[PDB]
């Protein structure tokens, strides 16, 4: 046996709980992106001391 | 069950599966990037705005440090 697969049914819930899956992995994803923005300019390290000037 | 049947592999069509969430996030990954990204868009228009109108109005504006006009004083002349 090879080519064939006699699961011919490709069952979608499977499917569909991967896919669910990808809405909690579409959501970490969007924040560890919006982290890797985000987290830029919560400078904490003390940086522009008074009004922006030298 | 057992992580799937077991005579099968379920990891060929797992496979497929798991592509799907990892493209739904790479899709939905570009919108939220232009969130980020275009937040700033318009300072950094607004910033680089501000520089080419502060030249143009101030490389050639000296009228102002005079006082707030130059010509048109026509009146009783002399030197």
């Amino acid at each position: 046996g090879a080519m064939g697969s006699e699961e011919r049914a490709i069952p979608i819930w499977w499917v569909l709980v991967g896919v669910l899956g990808g809405l909690l992995l579409l959501t970490i994803l969007v924040l560890a992106m919006w982290k890797v923005g985000f987290f830029k300019r919560n400078r904490p390290p003390l940086e522009e001391d008074d009004e922006e000037g030298e | 069950g057992a992580m799937g049947s077991k005579g099968p592999d379920i990891l060929v069509v797992l496979l497929s599966v798991m592509g799907a969430i990892l493209l739904i996030g790479l899709a939905a990954l570009l919108i939220w990037k232009l969130l980020i990204t275009i937040h700033d868009r318009k300072e950094f228009a607004k910033f680089e705005e501000e520089r080419a109108r502060a030249k143009w109005d101030t490389a050639n504006n000296p009228l102002y440090k005079e006082a707030t006009s130059t010509f048109t004083n026509i009146t009783y002349r002399g030197t």
